[PDB]
RNA sequence: GUGGGAGAGGGUGGUGGAAUUCCCGGAGUAGCGGUGAAAUGCGCAGAUACCGGGAGGAACGCCGAUGGCGAAGGCAGCCACCUGGUCCACCCGUGACGCUGAGGCGCGAAAGCGUGGGGAGCAAACCGGAUUAGAUACCCGGGUAGUCCACGCCCUAAACGAUGCGCGCUAGGUCUCUGGGUCUCCUGGGGGCCGAAGCUAACGCGUUAAGCGCGCCGCCUGGGGAGUACGGCCGCAAGGC
C-alpha cells in the first residue's frame, strides 16, 4: 500500500511552504505516486481491469492539474515535469 | 422461543475461538440461524457469519448435523 | 447365521421406490427389501403400501437374525416414506431412534434438467 | 509490520517429544520468516466436531505474530508442509468487536 | 489534507467441507431405474440399498435480504497478499483547476473460433426407448462438441430502469443498508414503497422525475421490403459495424 508516512514525506518534499497540502504541485505529486503504484501492479495482474480504470482516472486528473499549472504560472509547471519526470 | 442474542452478556463477534456462544447461533442441524432468530443487526449478522464459517474450517464447529426424532 | 440382536435400519425412500436396509452397528448389512422386491413391479412400488410392505419383509427377515432393537435412519423425500418407519415400528422390532439423514450438497453439481 | 494470529491444529496423538520437536519447528519457521511472537495461547486437546484426517480431537496451538506481510504465505505453506500438522490458519488480527455492550 | 467506515468491486496464490461420478475393500440379493403408463438401459462377471478407504473435476448449502459492490458486462465457502472505486467527520490546503464529449483507445453475459491442457455433473448434434395419425418434439435411457483452466480472437443481447451525463430548483409520509451527532430524534450517502405541486395519450412518473430549468453528446421522421442488397472497414472463421 501507501503508509502514512510515505505520503508525508511526499508532501514536506512537494509544499509550496510549511503547511501546505493541497497545492497544485503536492496534488500532483501525490497523484503520481499513486500511478507509478498501479501501474507496477498492473505489470503483474495484467488481467486486472477494474484497477485499470481506476488508473485511466488517475492520470486523467493528473493531466488536468498539470493542464491549468501550464496556463497559470508555465514556470512552476516546468519545474514540476522536471522534478517529477513526467510529460 | 426467545431470540439468541436476548440470553447472553458481552461477547466478542470475531472470536471464532469462543464455541462456547457460537455454537449457540447454530440450528439442531449445523445450520447458521436466521436473523429472526438470532435477534441479530444486519452488520451483527453478517460478522458472525463470517466468524461461525472460520470456526468451522477450523474443526470447532459443523457444516451439518442429523435430524433427531422425526 | 449371526445373531445381532441390536441393529441399524435404512430408509431410502424416493418418488419411485422405497427401499429398507437392516444391517449391524458397524452398518454391515444383514438384509434388504423394496417394493420391487414384493411383488410389485410399475409406479406401484413407490406405493406407501408397498414401503409398508417392504418395511415389514426387511424386519421379519431380520427376525429371522434375531433382531429386537434397531436405528432409524431416513434418507429422500418421497411417497410413503414415513409408512415405511410406521409399519417398522409396529413391526415388533423395537424401534430406539429415527433420524434424517437425507443428503444436501453445498451446491456441486448442475442437476439435470428435470430437477432445475 | 502487520499483526497476525497463526492457528495450528496438529495430531493429538503425539506424546511430549514428539509434541516439544512439532512445536521446535513451528518456532524455528516463525522466527525464520521475520515474525516476532506477542502472545500465544495452547489450548491444546479439543474435541473437534468433524473428523480430521480420521480423528476426531486435535490439538490447538494459538499465536499473535508481527510479521512482514510479504512473507505471510510462505510461513503459512511452511507449516502445512509437515506432516503431523493438519490445519493451519493464519489471521489478519481485529479489534473486537462485541454486541450486547 | 487528516481521521473514521461499509462492501460478492478487481487480480494472484492457497485452502475447507457437502454432494455426484469412478475405483478398491467389507457385508449383503434380485432387482434397480424410470413413467401418465411404459420401454430402452443397468444387474448372477453380484447391481440397487449400507459401511470403510481412495482418485478426480465442478460449484459453494445455511447465513441470504424486497440486502451489498461495480461505469457497464457483472460479482457471492474461508485465508493472505496485490489493487480500484466510494461515503462520513474536521472546515485544514489549492483558488474555477469546472461540465460534456464527434474521433480515438480500453472494457464488454452467453454462445462461438484458434493452440495447448482438463473433463466429475450437465448436455446442442447424435444414438436409442416411448407417445402420436405422424413425433424430425415435448417424456425416458445414453452421449460428442461445449460448459472448466491458460494465452489469443470474436464485440453481440429483452447488454432493460426498454429511461445519456452533470448541476440548480419544487410538500410529505413509510421501510431499509452504511457514516456522523447533544442516538427521543436530528443530520449525510445508497436502496425501496406510498404520495404535494406538476407532468403524461393513458398506464404511470413524482427530491432515485417521466416536474421546473441550463449545458453537451447520441438518436428518430408511416408499415413491409430489411438490418436485406451494394461499397467500405474489421474478423482465422462464424460473422460484426
Ligand atoms: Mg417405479
Ligand atoms: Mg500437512
Ligand atoms: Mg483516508
Ligand atoms: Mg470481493
Ligand atoms: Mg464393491
Ligand atoms: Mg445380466
Ligand atoms: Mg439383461
Ligand atoms: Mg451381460
Ligand atoms: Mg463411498
Ligand atoms: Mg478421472
Ligand atoms: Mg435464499
Ligand atoms: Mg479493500
Ligand atoms: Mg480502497
Ligand atoms: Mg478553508
Ligand atoms: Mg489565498
Ligand atoms: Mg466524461
Ligand atoms: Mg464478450
Ligand atoms: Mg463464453
Ligand atoms: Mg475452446
Ligand atoms: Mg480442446
Ligand atoms: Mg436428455
Ligand atoms: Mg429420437
Ligand atoms: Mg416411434
Ligand atoms: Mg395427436
Ligand atoms: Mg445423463
Ligand atoms: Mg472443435
Ligand atoms: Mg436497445
Ligand atoms: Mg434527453
Ligand atoms: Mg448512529
Ligand atoms: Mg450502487
Ligand atoms: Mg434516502
Ligand atoms: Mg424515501
Ligand atoms: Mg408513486
Ligand atoms: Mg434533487
Ligand atoms: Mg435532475
Ligand atoms: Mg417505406
Ligand atoms: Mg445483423
Ligand atoms: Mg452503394
Ligand atoms: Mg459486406
Ligand atoms: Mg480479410
Ligand atoms: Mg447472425
Amino acid at each position: 500500500p501507501i503508509t502514512k508516512e510515505e505520503k508525508q514525506k511526499v508532501i514536506q518534499e512537494f509544499a509550496r511552504f510549511p503547511g501546505d497540502t493541497g497545492s497544485t504541485e503536492v496534488q500532483v505529486a501525490l497523484l503520481t505516486l499513486r500511478i507509478n503504484r498501479l501501474s507496477e501492479h498492473l505489470k503483474v495482474h495484467k488481467k486486472d481491469h477494474h484497477s485499470h480504470r481506476g488508473l485511466l482516472m488517475m492520470v486523467g486528473q493528473r493531466r488536468r492539474l498539470l493542464r491549468y499549472l501550464q496556463r497559470e504560472d508555465p514556470e512552476r509547471y516546468r519545474a514540476l515535469i522536471e522534478k517529477l519526470g513526467i510529460r | 422461543k426467545a431470540k439468541v442474542k436476548a440470553t447472553l452478556g458481552e461477547f466478542d463477534l470475531r472470536d471464532y475461538r469462543n464455541v462456547e456462544v457460537l455454537k449457540r447461533f447454530l440450528s439442531e442441524t449445523g445450520k447458521i440461524l436466521p436473523r429472526r432468530r438470532t435477534g441479530l443487526s444486519a452488520k451483527e449478522q453478517r460478522i458472525l457469519a463470517k466468524t461461525i464459517k472460520r470456526a468451522r474450517i477450523l474443526g470447532l464447529l459443523p457444516f451439518t448435523e442429523k435430524l433427531v426424532r422425526k | 447365521k449371526r445373531q445381532v440382536a441390536s441393529g441399524r435400519a435404512y430408509i431410502h425412500a424416493s418418488y419411485n421406490n422405497t427401499i429398507v436396509t437392516i444391517t449391524d452397528p458397524d452398518g454391515n448389512p444383514i438384509t434388504w427389501s423394496s417394493g420391487g422386491v414384493i411383488g410389485y413391479k410399475g409406479s406401484r412400488k413407490g406405493t406407501p403400501y408397498a414401503a409398508q410392505l417392504a418395511a415389514l419383509d426387511a424386519a421379519k427377515k431380520a427376525m429371522a437374525y434375531g433382531m429386537q432393537s434397531v436405528d432409524v435412519i431416513v434418507r429422500g423425500t418421497g411417497a410413503g416414506r414415513e409408512q415405511a418407519i410406521r409399519a417398522l415400528q409396529a413391526s415388533g422390532l423395537q424401534v430406539k431412534s429415527i433420524v434424517d439423514d437425507t443428503p444436501v450438497p453445498h451446491n456441486g453439481c448442475r442437476p439435470k434438467k428435470k430437477f432445475r | 509490520m502487520r499483526r497476525y494470529e497463526v492457528n495450528i491444529v496438529l495430531n493429538p496423538n503425539l506424546d511430549q517429544s514428539q509434541l516439544a520437536l512439532e512445536k521446535e519447528i513451528i518456532q524455528r519457521a516463525l522466527e525464520n520468516y521475520g515474525a516476532r511472537v506477542e502472545k500465544v495461547e495452547e489450548l491444546g486437546l479439543r474435541r473437534l466436531a468433524y473428523p480430521i484426517a480420521k480423528d476426531p480431537q486435535g490439538y490447538f496451538l494459538w499465536y499473535q505474530v508481527e510479521m512482514p506481510e510479504d512473507r505471510v504465505n510462505d510461513l503459512a505453506r511452511e507449516l502445512r508442509i509437515r506432516d503431523n500438522v493438519r490445519r493451519v490458519m493464519v489471521v489478519k488480527s481485529q479489534e473486537p468487536f462485541l454486541a450486547n455492550a
